[PDB]
Formats: structure tokens, C-alpha cells, sequence
């Protein structure tokens, strides 16, 4: 089944690999060289995760956990149990991931649209792989990535960051929170502009953008303009993931100590260091 | 290297626009200001004109107030020294009175007094601004959707510096205001609390700010997409479905499964963001009152 | 050991249950119910069900929207169905870029120019627009246009630009017979010597749809002209060297 104006843009083409083979679609999917990759990776992933909770004795979603190997196989193959199906599903976890980037890529000239989404996405992609790839490999351990389960990533996430103490402290780590909260605040921002004028007030005609403008100048003196705010959305989300990758990917490699000594810096410079009162005297 | 629309390549500008009147009191309205060739690279280069009015002055009167309330008790806490004040400008802490004083405005002036007289500033300079969100709107003849956002980020702070101090009887309970010791005091909440990874209204705030990224990510990558079918000019879309709009629905429902429509990845959007603090300030509001640790409650629940 | 907290996260992933159907639902204001492959009403459409209508007000007496509503292309379509079965391409019957399908489509968009908030046209060719002036970057006009076969189609005569947005939108490029056309901002690379277009090799600038006006261009010319000018990435591609 199609949307009513949907046919017209179902022609034949853009495909990157595969010619024609691979160039169709099921209900509303596009398959595509890389549909076909995406579901091998995932569906054999899925199988190895399944294959874990049976080895781990539990269905239970909730408490399902595959983790990495001890840190002591450094970055060696470990047994299929004892951290080879963590290593193969990351395997098959990326191969899903740039497969459906590349997917989307298809997409995208069957169209004729740009190719934003794919690269957008190709950075959540990069963010993954510095925690359970490039990450590790410059700590020296496959053991230092995160283990695949809903509770016990959480559980890494903790320890991780308290083994630097108050993670806050992170410098990095500060410039992308700035990131994901300007995001959310500019999202709601944008999505209430434009409905508050498609949806006016009561009795009124739609708004034009002319009046997203004035509110936002009369508002705070500026209207970044249509074209503008979604440019801004696109950077911060990603600036977001990039300082968070950023900020990791520095963790336990150059930076070893707790965040807020980093800081120390400033206070201990010294034409102010000796300087009795404050808080740092 | 073909063109991505990331940054403007050839600017072009023309006489400052005066803005839309309809019940506008013009005599609040500044006049224009200048135009930015920096921010005309990624934005609209105009500056201005912006709206005062008594909600808007109220706001920054008592907005100012607050920062000088803080600034003052940072320049008392340096000793008065210029160098000591910049050394430490993000150590030094304006804090609540301590739990002995419970809720009561008695606390001496440098023993929390100063914190309760800046938050009473930064209350009434919040809540003027948002009545400027709504009457900006309503003067416009626009939906209130602004500011009933806008409640939804006033309830996170609402919690954390005035309700939950309320209900667990003393402003000891609240923020303090300092760049670091604010950090402590988020820190040090989730230790007492027993891990707030393990508040379920943590999750699902977290949940929504990742998937605030994630939609801006589709949603501003797909509009630039379809930049080159006007696809950023959303409310002729929404009024006139143009290929802009097709083909963005379309790359989703090829690559998902299913999609939105120009008017309706902006309800997406506005309740992905929104869900945010709504969540957030439910999971701390009953942090303490009703749950004094996640990670048992959780065992006990699941 | 069902307390306040309790209470509050089950009725909250009730409430978020509520927000996804209405969410989903007022997603299908456009391109709903769902088709047959032959244009017939589909018999699946799904579990969620059509919103019930509702009405916009344009303004500058441009009438009434009211979604969901009959759809129609209201334009023909000259594509054929490649199998019986669903879920293949449909292949262009004619010229795919002269017929506007695949990535050449066009919508029946109002043949009237998008308006500004006080009624007048929101894109005009600088030449019209008082004041307007290249203020930054390369100005591009009387640079040559080249295309993909990296030969020259014709020259730079204006710059249309969203008075409203202060920006570019469009190219007024004169071709070897002397009419112009529009190419949109979005698909031009501006050089200091040149105008590079990826998107069409030279010999098909000329079949870029024209505006009937020279100092206005509707909303229906808009989508015939992007959706030719980027249809080139797909079917000028023999040409792209
Ligand atoms: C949510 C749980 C915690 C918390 C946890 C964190 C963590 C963790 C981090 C921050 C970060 C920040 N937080 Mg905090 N923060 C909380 C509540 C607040 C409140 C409030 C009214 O409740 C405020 C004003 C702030 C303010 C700030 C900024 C200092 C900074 C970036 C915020 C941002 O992106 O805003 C989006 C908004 C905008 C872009 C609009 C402009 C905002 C302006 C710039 C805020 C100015 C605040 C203050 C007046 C600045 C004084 C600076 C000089 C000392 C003069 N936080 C609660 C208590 N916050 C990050 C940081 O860098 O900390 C050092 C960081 O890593
Ligand atoms: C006690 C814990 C520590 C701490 C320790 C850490 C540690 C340790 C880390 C962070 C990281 C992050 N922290 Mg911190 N953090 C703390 C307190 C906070 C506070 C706060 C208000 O106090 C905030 C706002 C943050 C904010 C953040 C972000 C900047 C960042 C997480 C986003 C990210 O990386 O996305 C990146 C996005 C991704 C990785 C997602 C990738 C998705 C992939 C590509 C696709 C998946 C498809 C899926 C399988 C499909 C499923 C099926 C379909 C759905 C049908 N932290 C405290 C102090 N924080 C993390 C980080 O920066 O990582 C890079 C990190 O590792
Ligand atoms: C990003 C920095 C840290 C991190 C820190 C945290 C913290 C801290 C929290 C989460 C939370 C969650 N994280 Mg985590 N998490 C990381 C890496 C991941 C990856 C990954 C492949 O990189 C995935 C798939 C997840 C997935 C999840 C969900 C279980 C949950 C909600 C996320 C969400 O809505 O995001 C935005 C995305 C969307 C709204 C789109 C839909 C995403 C869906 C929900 C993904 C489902 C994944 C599925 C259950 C598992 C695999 C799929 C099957 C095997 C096919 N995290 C790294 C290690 N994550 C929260 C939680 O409640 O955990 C219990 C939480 O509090
Ligand atoms: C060690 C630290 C603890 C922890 C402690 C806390 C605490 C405590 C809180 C959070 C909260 C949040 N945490 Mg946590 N958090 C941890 C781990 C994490 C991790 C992670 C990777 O592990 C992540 C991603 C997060 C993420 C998040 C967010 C989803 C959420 C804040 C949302 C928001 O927008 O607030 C920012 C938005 C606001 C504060 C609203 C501000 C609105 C006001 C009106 C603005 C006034 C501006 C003022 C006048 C200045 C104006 C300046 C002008 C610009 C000129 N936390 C660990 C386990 N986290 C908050 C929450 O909701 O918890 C449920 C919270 O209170
Ligand atoms: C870079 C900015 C943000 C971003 C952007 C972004 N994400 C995107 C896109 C974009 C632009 C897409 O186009 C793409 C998409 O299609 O979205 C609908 C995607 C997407 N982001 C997703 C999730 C996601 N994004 C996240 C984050 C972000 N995405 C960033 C904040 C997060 C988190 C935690 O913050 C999550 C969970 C998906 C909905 C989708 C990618 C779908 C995909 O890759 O599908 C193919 C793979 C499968 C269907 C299944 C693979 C199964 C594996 C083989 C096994 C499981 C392995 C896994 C490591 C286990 C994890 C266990 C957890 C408990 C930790
Ligand atoms: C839905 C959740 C997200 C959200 C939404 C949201 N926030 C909003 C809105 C919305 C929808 C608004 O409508 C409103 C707004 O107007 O945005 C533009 C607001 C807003 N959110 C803000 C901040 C903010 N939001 C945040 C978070 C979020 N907001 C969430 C992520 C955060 C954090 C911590 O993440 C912050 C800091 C403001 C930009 C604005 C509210 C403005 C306000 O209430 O102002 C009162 C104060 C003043 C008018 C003046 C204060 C003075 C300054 C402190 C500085 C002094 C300046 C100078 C150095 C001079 C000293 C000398 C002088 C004499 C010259
Ligand atoms: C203005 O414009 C805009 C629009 O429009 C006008 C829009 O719309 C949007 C898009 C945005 C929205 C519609 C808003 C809502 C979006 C969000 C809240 C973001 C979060 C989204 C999700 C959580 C949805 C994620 C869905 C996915 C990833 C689809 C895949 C899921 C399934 C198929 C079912 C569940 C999956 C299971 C059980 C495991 C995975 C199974 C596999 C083995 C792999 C699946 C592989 C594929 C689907 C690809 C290949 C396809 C097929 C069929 C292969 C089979 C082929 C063979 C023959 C082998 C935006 C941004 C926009 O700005
Ligand atoms: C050059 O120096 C001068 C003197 C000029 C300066 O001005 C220097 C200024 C500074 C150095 C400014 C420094 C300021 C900061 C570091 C501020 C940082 C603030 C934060 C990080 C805020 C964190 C969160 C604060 C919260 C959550 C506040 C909540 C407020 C309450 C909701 C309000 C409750 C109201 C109360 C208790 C009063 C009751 C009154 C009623 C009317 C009911
Ligand atoms: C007890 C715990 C519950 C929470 C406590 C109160 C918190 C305050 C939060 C308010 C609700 C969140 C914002 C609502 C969603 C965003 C706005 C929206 O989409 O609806 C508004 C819409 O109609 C337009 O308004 P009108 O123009 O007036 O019709
Ligand atoms: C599968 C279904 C499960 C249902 C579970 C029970 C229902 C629980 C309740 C949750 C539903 C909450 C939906 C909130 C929608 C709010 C919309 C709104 O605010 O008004 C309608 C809106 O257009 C008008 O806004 P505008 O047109 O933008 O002015
Ligand atoms: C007197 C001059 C003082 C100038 C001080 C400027 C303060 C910062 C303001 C805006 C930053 C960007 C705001 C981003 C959120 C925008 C919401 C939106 O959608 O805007 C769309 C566009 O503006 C129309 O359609
Ligand atoms: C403009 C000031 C606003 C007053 C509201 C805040 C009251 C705090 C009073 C501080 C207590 C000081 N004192 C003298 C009782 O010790
Ligand atoms: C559109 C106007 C306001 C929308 C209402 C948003 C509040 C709904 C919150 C769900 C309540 C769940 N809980 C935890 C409080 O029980
Ligand atoms: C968890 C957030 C993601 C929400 C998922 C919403 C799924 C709606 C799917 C609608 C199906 C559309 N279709 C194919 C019937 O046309
Ligand atoms: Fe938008």
C-alpha cells in the first residue's frame, strides 16, 4: 500500500550496489542492497543475543546481559561465553548500523534529496564506536566498552564515570550537556513556533512566517529565520555527540585523574594562588 | 563538492523588516538594530527591533537583581579582592539557609537570608517572562504554544527550588547558586537518593532529552534535504503540500516504516522536547517525599 | 508495595500510550488513506485510524485547507506499474524529467506565488526589490553557468531573492536564445569565475520549466523547477563525467 501521492516517486534507480537486484520494496520498507545487509546483521545479532540469555539462563529482558571480556584478554578473541558474543554482536551491531546509513544513502537518490539524514546518523554511529571500539582499544581492553543490557549499561555508565571522581568535572563532557540542553530547548522552541502559527489564535486566519519572526524579535530581539533554525538544530544535536564522544574518548587515555583537579589550573596559578580568603585560600 | 546548505554562500540584503503590527503596542517596540554579516552566514543577519513593555521591564529589572544579589555575596565572599574574585568565581556559592532554619525567612542575611532575597527576585523575574511568552503570542494572534511550552521547563525549576524544599520543610533542600556547587548539590542528590539512574522518571527523561537530539538531527538534516525544494518554508507546506514535504515523508517511510506530515513532525517535536521536564520534575518532586531510594523501590517494583 | 511513585509511572506510561496514538494519528492529515498500487482505496490501512478533519483559514482571501480530505494527484502520471505483484518500481513511460516523476515529481501546488504576511509576493528578482543587494560572498551575477558535461549554459542575469528571509533562492540564468530560466540556490555552486550546477548537463537547462511572469514565479512553477533541477542528479547522470 502507498500514500495517495506516493507512486510517482517509486521509479527505479539510485541504487549504490546491486543494480536493479535488490530495488524494491516491502509494504512501506525500501529493501536494497543494504536492507538485505541490515537484516543479515541484525537478525544474526539478535540470534547471538538470544543465544547469551540462554547460556545466561533467563528471558527476562529486564535482566538479560551480555558483557565484554575480562580485562585480562586485553584486546584478544575471548570464548563465545565468557565475551566472544559480546565481540561478535558488536560486530554485527555495526555492520546494522553503517548498513542502514548506507540504506538511507539509496534513499536518498531514488529521491533526489540531500544526504544530511545519513551523515546526522553517521555520528551517533561514530559515538557508539568510541565507547565499545575506539575507546577501548587505546585503554588496551575490549573490557573497558559497555555491556549490552537495559540496567547493567546504566551500571557502567556509573561506575565509569565515578572512577574520575564527580564526572561533571569533565570539561568536555560540560560543553556537550550544553549542547543536548540548548537542543531540547531550541526543539520545543521551534516546534511551538511553527504550530502557534499554523494553529493561531481562535477566530483568526493562519499566521505567516513573517509573525514567527516578529514574535521571536519582539521576544529576545532576533529571528534566526526558517532556514536558520533548522541548520542550528542539525549543529547542536550533533556538536551534542561530538563533545560526548569528545569528552570519552579522552577518559582513561590522556586524562587519568579526577575531573576536578583539571580545574585546578585556574585556581592555582600563581600571581593568585597565595592569595588568602576566597574559597581557594 | 557539491553545495549542502550549511552555511549561506552568497548573503544579500535589503531594507530592515519592521515586523508584523497586528496588536502590537508599537509604543513598546525598540527600534531596529544593526545588520550581522557573521550571523547572516548561518541565520538571518537582522538585530532588532525587540519588544519592552511592564512584563518585559519587571523581568529584567528583577533578573539583574538576582545576578547582583549572587555577584555581591560572591565579591563579599573574594574579601572584595578583583583577583580572588576571578580565581574562584566558580567556587564561590550563594547557599540556602541551613535545616535548622526549616522553612522559616528568619535566617540571617549571611546565613541564607541572601539566598531566599535572590530567589525571590529570580521567581517574579521567571514568571514575568512568562507572561511575556503568552501576551507576545496573543498579541500576534498567535497559539499559546510558547508559553505553555515554556510552563513545562518553569515545573523542573519550580520543583527543585520551591515545591520539594516546601514538602521536605526547609529551603536547606534547594539549589545553591554556583557554577560548581550546583553540580554538588545534583551529584550529591542521586547519592542520597539510592542511584537515580534507578528513578524511572529519571529514565524517561533522559529518554526524551536523547530523543530530542536524535528528532532535531531528523528533522533539521531532512528539512535541509528539501532545502532545495523550498522544503524550510514549513507553514506553505503545511497549507500547500509541496514535493518538499513528499519526499521528506517518503525518505522516512522508506527507511521506518512510516512518517509525519510538515505540521505534525512539529507536534513530534514540541512533545519530545516538553516530555523532558514534565518527566524530570515528577521524578525529583517525589524524591524524598515518597521514594528515599530508587535503586530499593526498583527491586521491590520489578 | 504500590505507592505514590507507583501510581504515578504506570499512569504516565498510560498517558504516553494516549500521546503516541494522537501523535501518529494527526501524522496522517496528508497522503492518508492508503493506496492500492492501481490508485484504489487499500484494504489494510492499519490500526491506527483517519483523524477527523480539521480546517485552516489562509490568509489574503486564499480560501480553506481542510485535512484529511478527497486526495487526488490532480495532474497525470506517466509511470507503468514494472510487476503485478506490489512493492516494485513503476518506470517511467515518457521523458521522466519533462513529466516530473521519480526524483524529477512536482506537486500541484496553487499556481498563485507564496505571499508575505502583508500580502505581497514573498520572491522577487532583485531587480524588483528596492534596496536588495549582494552583501557578502561572491556576487554571482554575470558569471557563465556550467553544467555536468562541463560546458557553459549561459550567464547569470539576476538574483531572485525571499524578501521576508532576506536570502537567495533562485538564479535567473540567460540562455543562447535569450530567455532565462531559474535555478534554485540550493543546487548551485558559486565560484569566482563560474556557476557550477552538478545537477544538469548543459543541454538540458533549456528544458528547465519556464515562469509565465518575469518578475514572479507561482508556487506550482517552484515545484515544476526544483523538481527538474534536482531530477538531473538521477537522469543527466550518462552525462556526469
Ligand atoms: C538538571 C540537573 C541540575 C543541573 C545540572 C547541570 C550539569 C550536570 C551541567 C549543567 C550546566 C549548566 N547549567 Mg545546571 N543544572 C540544574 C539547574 C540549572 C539552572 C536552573 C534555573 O535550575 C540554571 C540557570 C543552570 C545553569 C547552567 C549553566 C551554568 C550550564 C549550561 C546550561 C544550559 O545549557 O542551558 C541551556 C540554555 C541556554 C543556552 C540559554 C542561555 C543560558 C545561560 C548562559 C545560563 C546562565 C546561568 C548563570 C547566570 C551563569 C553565570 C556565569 C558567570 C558566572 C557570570 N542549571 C539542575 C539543578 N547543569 C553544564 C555546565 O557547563 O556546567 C558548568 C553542565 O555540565
Ligand atoms: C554517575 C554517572 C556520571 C556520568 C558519566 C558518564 C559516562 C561514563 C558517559 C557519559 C556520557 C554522557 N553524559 Mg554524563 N554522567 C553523569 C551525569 C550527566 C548529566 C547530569 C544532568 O547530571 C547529564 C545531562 C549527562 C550527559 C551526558 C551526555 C553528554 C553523554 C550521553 C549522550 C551520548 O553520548 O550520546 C551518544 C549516543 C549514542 C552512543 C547512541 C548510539 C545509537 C546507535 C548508533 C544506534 C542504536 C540503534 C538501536 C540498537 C536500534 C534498536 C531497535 C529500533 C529502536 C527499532 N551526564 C554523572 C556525573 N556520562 C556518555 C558519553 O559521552 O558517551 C559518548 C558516557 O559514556
Ligand atoms: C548514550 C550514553 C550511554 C548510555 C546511557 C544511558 C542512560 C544514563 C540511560 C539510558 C537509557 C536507555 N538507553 Mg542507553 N546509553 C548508551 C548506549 C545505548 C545504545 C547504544 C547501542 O549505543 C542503546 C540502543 C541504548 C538504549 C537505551 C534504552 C534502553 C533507554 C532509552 C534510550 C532512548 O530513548 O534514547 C533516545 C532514543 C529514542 C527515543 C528512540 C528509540 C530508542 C529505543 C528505546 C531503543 C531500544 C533498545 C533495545 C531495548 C535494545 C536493543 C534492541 C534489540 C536487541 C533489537 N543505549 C551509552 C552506553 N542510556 C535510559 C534508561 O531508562 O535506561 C534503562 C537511561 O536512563
Ligand atoms: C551524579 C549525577 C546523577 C544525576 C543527577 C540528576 C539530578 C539531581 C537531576 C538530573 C536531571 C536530569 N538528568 Mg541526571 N544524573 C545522573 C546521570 C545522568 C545521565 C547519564 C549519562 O548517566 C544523563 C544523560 C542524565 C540526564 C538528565 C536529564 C535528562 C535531566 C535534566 C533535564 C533538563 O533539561 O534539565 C535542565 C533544565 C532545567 C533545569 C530547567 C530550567 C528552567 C528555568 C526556568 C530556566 C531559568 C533561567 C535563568 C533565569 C537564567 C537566565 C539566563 C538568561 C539566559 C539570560 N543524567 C547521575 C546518576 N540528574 C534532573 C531531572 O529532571 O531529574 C529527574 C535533575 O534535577
Ligand atoms: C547524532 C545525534 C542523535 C542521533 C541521530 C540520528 N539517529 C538516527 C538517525 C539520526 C539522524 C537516523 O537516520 C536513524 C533512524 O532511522 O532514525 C529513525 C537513527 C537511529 N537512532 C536509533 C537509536 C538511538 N539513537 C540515539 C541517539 C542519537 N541519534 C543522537 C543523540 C540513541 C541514544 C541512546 O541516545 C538511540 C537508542 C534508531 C531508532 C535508529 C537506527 C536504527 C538502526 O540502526 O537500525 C538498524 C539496526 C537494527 C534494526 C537492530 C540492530 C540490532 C543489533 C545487531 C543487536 C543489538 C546491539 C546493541 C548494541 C545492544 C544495545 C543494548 C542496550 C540496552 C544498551
Ligand atoms: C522544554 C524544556 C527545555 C526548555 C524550554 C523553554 N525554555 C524557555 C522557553 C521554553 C519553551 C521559553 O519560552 C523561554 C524563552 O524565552 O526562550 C527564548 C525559556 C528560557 N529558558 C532559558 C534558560 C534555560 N532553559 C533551560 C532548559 C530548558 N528550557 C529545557 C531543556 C536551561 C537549562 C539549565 O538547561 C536554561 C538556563 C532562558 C533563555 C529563557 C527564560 C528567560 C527568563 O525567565 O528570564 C528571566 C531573567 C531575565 C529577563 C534577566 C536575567 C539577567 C541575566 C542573568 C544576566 C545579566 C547580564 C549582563 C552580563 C549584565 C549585567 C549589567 C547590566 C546593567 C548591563
Ligand atoms: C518534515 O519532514 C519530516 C517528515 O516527514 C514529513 C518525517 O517523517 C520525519 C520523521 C520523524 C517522525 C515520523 C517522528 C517520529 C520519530 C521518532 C520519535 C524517532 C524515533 C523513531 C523510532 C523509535 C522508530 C524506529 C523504527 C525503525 C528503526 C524501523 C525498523 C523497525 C522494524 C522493521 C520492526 C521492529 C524491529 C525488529 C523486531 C528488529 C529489527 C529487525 C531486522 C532483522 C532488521 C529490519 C531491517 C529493515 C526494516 C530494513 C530492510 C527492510 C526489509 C523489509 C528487509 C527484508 C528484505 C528481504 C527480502 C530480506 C522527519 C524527521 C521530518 O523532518
Ligand atoms: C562584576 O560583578 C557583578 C557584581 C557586577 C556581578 O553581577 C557578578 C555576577 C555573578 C558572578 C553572577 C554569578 C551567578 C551564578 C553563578 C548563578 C548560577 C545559578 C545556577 C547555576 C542556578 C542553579 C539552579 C537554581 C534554581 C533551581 C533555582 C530555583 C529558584 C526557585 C524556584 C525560586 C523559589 C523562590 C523562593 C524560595 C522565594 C519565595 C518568594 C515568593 C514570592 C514565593
Ligand atoms: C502533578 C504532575 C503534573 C504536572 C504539573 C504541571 C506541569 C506544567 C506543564 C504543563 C504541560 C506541558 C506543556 C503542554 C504541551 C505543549 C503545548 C501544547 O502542545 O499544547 C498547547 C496547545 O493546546 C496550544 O495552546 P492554545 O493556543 O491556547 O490552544
Ligand atoms: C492506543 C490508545 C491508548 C489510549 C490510552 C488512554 C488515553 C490516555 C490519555 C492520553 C492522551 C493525551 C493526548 C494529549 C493531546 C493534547 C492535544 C492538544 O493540546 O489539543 C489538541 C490539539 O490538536 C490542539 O492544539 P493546536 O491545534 O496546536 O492549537
Ligand atoms: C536587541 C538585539 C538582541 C539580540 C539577542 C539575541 C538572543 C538570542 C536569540 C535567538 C537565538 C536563536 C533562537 C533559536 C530558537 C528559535 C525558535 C525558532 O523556530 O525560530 C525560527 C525562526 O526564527 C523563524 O521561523
Ligand atoms: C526585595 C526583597 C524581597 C524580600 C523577600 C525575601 C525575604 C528574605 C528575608 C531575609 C531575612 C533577613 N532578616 C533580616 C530577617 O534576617
Ligand atoms: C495541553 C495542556 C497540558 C497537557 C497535559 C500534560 C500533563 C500530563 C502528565 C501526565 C500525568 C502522569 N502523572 C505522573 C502526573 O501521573
Ligand atoms: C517510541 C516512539 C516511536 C513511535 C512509533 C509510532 C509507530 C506508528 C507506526 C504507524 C504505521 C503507519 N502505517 C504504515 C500504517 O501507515
Ligand atoms: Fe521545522
Amino acid at each position: 500500500a502507498l500514500l495517495s501521492f506516493e507512486r510517482k516517486y517509486r521509479v527505479p534507480g539510485g541504487t549504490l550496489v546491486g543494480g536493479n537486484l535488490f530495488d524494491f520494496w516491502v509494504g512501506p520498507f525500501y529493501v536494497g542492497f543494504f536492507g538485505v545487509a541490515t537484516f543479515f546483521f541484525a537478525a544474526l545479532g539478535i540470534i547471538l543475543i538470544a543465544w547469551s540469555a540462554v547460556l545466561q539462563g533467563t528471558w527476562n529482558p529486564q535482566l538479560i546481559s551480555v558483557y565484554p571480556p575480562a580485562l585480562e584478554y586485553g584486546l584478544g578473541g575471548a570464548p563465545l561465553a565468557k565475551g566472544g558474543l559480546w565481540q561478535i554482536i558488536t560486530i554485527c551491531a555495526t555492520g546494522a548500523f553503517v548498513s542502514w546509513a548506507l540504506r538511507e544513502v539509496e534513499i536518498c537518490r531514488k529521491l533526489g534529496i540531500g544526504y544530511h539524514i545519513p551523515f546526522a546518523f553517521a555520528f551517533a554511529i561514530l559515538a557508539y564506536l568510541t565507547l565499545v571500539l575506539f575507546r577501548p582499544v587505546m585503554m588496551g581492553a575490549w573490557g573497558y566498552a559497555f555491556p549490552y543490557g537495559i540496567w547493567t549499561h546504566l551500571d557502567w555508565v556509573s561506575n565509569t564515570g565515578y572512577t574520575y571522581g564527580n564526572f561533571h568535572y569533565n570539561p568536555a563532557h560540560m560543553i556537550a550537556i550544553t549542547f543536548f540542553f540548548t537542543n531540547a530547548l531550541a526543539l520545543a522552541l521551534h516546534g511551538a513556533l511553527v504550530l502557534s502559527a499554523a494553529n493561531p489564535e481562535k477566530g483568526k486566519e493562519m499566521r505567516t512566517p513573517d509573525h514567527e519572526d516578529t514574535f521571536f524579535r519582539d521576544l529576545v530581539g532576533y529571528s534566526i529565520g526558517t532556514l536558520g533554525i533548522h541548520r542550528l538544530g542539525l549543529l547542536l544535536s550533533l556538536s551534542a555527540v561530538f563533545f560526548s564522544a569528545l569528552c570519552m574518548i579522552i577518559t582513561g587515555t590522556i586524562w587519568f585523574d579526577q575531573w576536578v583537579d583539571w580545574w585546578q589550573w585556574w585556581v592555582k596559578l600563581p600571581w593568585w594562588a597565595n592569595i588568602p580568603g576566597g574559597i581557594n585560600g | 563538492a557539491e553545495y549542502q546548505n550549511i552555511f549561506t554562500q552568497v548573503q544579500v540584503r535589503g531594507p530592515a523588516d519592521l515586523g508584523m503590527t497586528e496588536d502590537v503596542n508599537l509604543a513598546n517596540r525598540s527600534g531596529v538594530g544593526p545588520f550581522s554579516t557573521l550571523l547572516g552566514w548561518f541565520g538571518n543577519a537582522q538585530l532588532g527591533p525587540i519588544y519592552l513593555g511592564s512584563l518585559g521591564v519587571l523581568s529584567l529589572f528583577s533578573g539583574l537583581m538576582w545576578f547582583f544579589t549572587i555577584g555581591i555575596w560572591f565579591w563579599y565572599q573574594a574579601g572584595w579582592n578583583p583577583a580572588v574574585f576571578l580565581r574562584d568565581l566558580f567556587f564561590f556559592s550563594l547557599e540556602p539557609p541551613a535545616p535548622e532554619y526549616g522553612l522559616s525567612f528568619a535566617a540571617p542575611l549571611k546565613e541564607g537570608g541572601l539566598w531566599l532575597i535572590a530567589s525571590f527576585f529570580m521567581f517574579v523575574a521567571v514568571w514575568s517572562w512568562w507572561g511575556r511568552t503568552y501576551l507576545r503570542a496573543q498579541a500576534l494572534g498567535m497559539g499559546k504554544h510558547t508559553a505553555w511550552a515554556f510552563l513545562s521547563a518553569i515545573w523542573l525549576w519550580m520543583v527543585l527550588g520551591f515545591i520539594r524544599p516546601i514538602l521536605m520543610g526547609s529551603w536547606s533542600e534547594a539549589v545553591p547558586y554556583g557554577i560548581f556547587s550546583h553540580l554538588d548539590w545534583t551529584n550529591n542528590f542521586s547519592l542520597v537518593h539510592g542511584n537515580l539512574h534507578y528513578n524511572p522518571f529519571h529514565g524517561l527523561s533522559i529518554a526524551f532529552l536523547y530523543g530530542s537530539a536524535l528528532l532535531f538531527a531528523m528533522h533539521g538534516a531532512t528539512i535541509l534535504a528539501v532545502s532545495r525544494f523550498g522544503g524550510e518554508r514549513e507553514l506553505e507546506q503545511i497549507a500547500d503540500r509541496g514535493t518538499a514535504a513528499e519526499r521528506a515523508a517518503l525518505f522516512w517511510r522508506w527507511t521506518m516504516g512510516f512518517n509525519a506530515t510538515m505540521e505534525g513532525i512539529h507536534r513530534w517535536a514540541i512533545w519530545m522536547a516538553v516530555l523532558v521536564t514534565l518527566t524530570g520534575g515528577i521524578g525529583i518532586l517525589l524524591s524524598g517525599t515518597v521514594v528515599d531510594n530508587w535503586y530499593v523501590w526498583g527491586q521491590n517494583h520489578g | 508495595n504500590f505507592d505514590l511513585a507507583s501510581l504515578a509511572i504506570y499512569s504516565f506510561w498510560i498517558f504516553l500510550a494516549g500521546l503516541i496514538y494522537y501523535l501518529q494519528t494527526e501524522n496522517m492529515r496528508e497522503g492518508y488513506p492508503l493506496e492500492n498500487e492501481d490508485g484504489t482505496p487499500a484494504a489494510n490501512q492499519g490500526p491506527f485510524p483517519l483523524p477527523k478533519p480539521k480546517t485552516f483559514i489562509l490568509p489574503h482571501g486564499r480560501g480553506t485547507l481542510t485535512v484529511p480530505g478527497p486526495e487526488s494527484e490532480d495532474r497525470p502520471i506517466a509511470l507503468a506499474r514494472t510487476a503485478v505483484s506490489e512493492g516494485f518500481p513503476h518506470a517511467p513511460t515518457g521523458d521522466p524529467m519533462k513529466d516530473g516523476v521519480g526524483p524529477a515529481s512536482w506537486v500541484a501546488r496553487r499556481d498563485l506565488p507564496e505571499l508575505d504576511g502583508h500580502g505581497h509576493n514573498k520572491i522577487k528578482p532583485m531587480k524588483a526589490a528596492a534596496g536588495f543587494h549582494v552583501s557578502a560572498g561572491k556576487n554571482p551575477i554575470g558569471l557563465p553557468v556550467r553544467g555536468c558535461d562541463l560546458e557553459i549554459a549561459g550567464k547569470v542575469v539576476d538574483i531572485w531573492v525571499d524578501i521576508p528571509e532576506q536570502m537567495a533562492r533562485f538564479l535567473e540564468v540567460e540562455l543562447k536564445d535569450g530567455s532565462t530560466r531559474l535555478l534554485p540556490m540550493q543546487m548551485v555552486k558559486v565560484q569566482s569565475n563560474r556557476v557550477h550546477v552538478n545537477a544538469l548537463s548543459s543541454d538540458l537547462f533549456a528544458g528547465i520549466p519556464t515562469i509565465k511572469s518575469p518578475t514572479e514565479v507561482t508556487l506550482l512553477e517552484e515545484d515544476k523547477i526544483c523538481g527538474y533541477v534536482a531530477g538531473g542528479l538521477m537522469y543527466a547522470a550518462p552525462k556526469r563525467k
